[PDB]
């Protein structure tokens, strides 16, 4: 299952 | 950017009148963007499917092209690869001892 | 066997052509078992094994809405790139991440991993304390002050420790009849003659999984390393991988040279030598 790290950007 | 490696094979060790797959392995390239087709007496094989593109440890793509066939004597078989790094499409040949 | 996760993002714009294609595979081991295509007509992440298939409709609406986010994000990443490292936006360019966890044959966590890198080069990467960074160039030590406000290695920590180890450990046994079997290389040397004085020996390994392997030419009992041509292993379609090796050998000198053959689904290393 993929990780939830939806708000993590470059 | 990273050329394409091209390996061209079968699925089984090939047998002239037993059905068989026929790949096309494109690995090592960057950027992603890739042509390949699979060709019988130089003519484009329509019925071709292909793997997720996905990526090795380098980064570089890899996929892999295939289609099933039912090898001859006569029969030659290739597969045709375009990418930015190639002047100009690259063949290689069916070899059915590689 | 000792079994990982892995999951794979791409990220590729596109100017001129529409916005940048995003793209997830995941795999356990050497199998891919899910994949996510911005390009389809209803993106959705779709099962690409039968033993992931089972997964109820929970399973798909989070994965394909983490995906569906995971496009739009990765498309401000692209546009942020391009900031960091003062390019235009007539080029093409791609982000590719990878992150999961490696299990131990105890079946614990051996380490997690979570890499990133921007037109092909390494750009961060997690270390495998799993709670610092380390940052490629300039525009990457910007990313890293970012991660480091938002506690993104405590989340990945707590992820790669807790439910990518449990995922990985649920898909095993749910696919242990494949996951869990390693299928040992058919093995064979061919001969194909090059002139009246040389002919290239070929040690072939056949339909082996998983893909790692170790295939070696030895003359005299000496490895032949440096005069081996060994092709990439390469997957065969069936699930399973191909590889082979070759030296060039004397004629009449064939018997010297032995082809090793080491794959975890032996029970012991393998010696094959031409059997004319
Ligand atoms: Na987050
Ligand atoms: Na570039």
């Amino acid at each position: 299952s993929v990780l939830n790290d939806i708000l993590a950007r470059l | 950017q990273r050329t394409p490696k091209i390996q061209v094979y079968s699925r089984h060790p090939a047998e002239n009148g037993k059905s068989n797959f026929l790949n096309c392995y494109v690995s090592g390239f960057h950027p992603s963007d890739i042509e390949v087709d699979l060709l019988k007496n130089g003519e484009r094989i329509e019925k071709v499917e292909h793997s997720d593109l996905s990526f090795s440890k380098d980064w570089s793509f890899y996929l892999l092209y295939y289609t099933e066939f039912t090898p001859t004597e006569k029969d030659e078989y290739a597969c045709r690869v375009n990418h930015v790094t190639l002047s100009q499409p690259k063949i290689v040949k069916w070899d059915r001892d590689m | 066997g000792s079994h990982s996760m892995r999951y794979f993002y791409t990220a590729m714009s596109r100017p001129g052509r529409g916005e940048p294609r995003f793209i997830t595979v995941g795999y356990v081991d050497d199998t891919q078992f899910v994949r996510f295509d911005s390009d389809a007509t209803s993106p959705r992440m779709a099962p690409r094994a039968p033993w992931i298939e089972q997964e109820g409709p929970e399973y798909w609406d989070r994965e394909t809405q983490i995906s569906k986010t995971n496009t739009q994000t990765y498309r401000e990443n692209l546009r942020t790139a391009l900031r960091y490292y003062n390019q235009s936006e007539a080029g093409s360019h791609i982000i590719q991440r990878m992150y999961g966890c490696d299990l131990g044959p105890d079946g614990r966590l051996l380490r997690g991993h979570n890499q990133l890198a921007y037109d092909g080069k390494d750009y961060i990467a997690l270390n495998e304390d799993l709670s610092s960074w380390t940052a490629a160039d300039t525009a990457a030590q910007i990313t890293q002050l970012k991660w480091e406000a938002a506690r993104v290695a405590e989340q990945l920590r707590a992820y790669l420790e807790g439910e990518c180890v449990e995922w990985l450990r649920r898909y095993l046994e749910n696919g242990k009849e494949t996951l869990q079997r390693a299928d040992p290389p058919k093995t064979h040397v061919t001969h194909h003659p090059i002139s009246d004085h040389e002919a290239t020996l070929r040690c072939w390994a056949l339909g082996f999984y998983p893909a790692e392997i170790t295939l070696t030419w030895q003359r005299d009992g000496e490895d032949q390393t440096q005069d081996t041509e060994l092709v990439e292993t390469r997957p065969a379609g069936d699930r399973t991988f191909q590889k082979w090796a070759a030296v060039v050998v004397p004629s009449g000198e064939e018997q010297r040279y032995t082809c090793h053959v080491q794959h975890e689904g032996l029970p012991k290393p393998l010696t094959l030598r031409w059997e004319p």
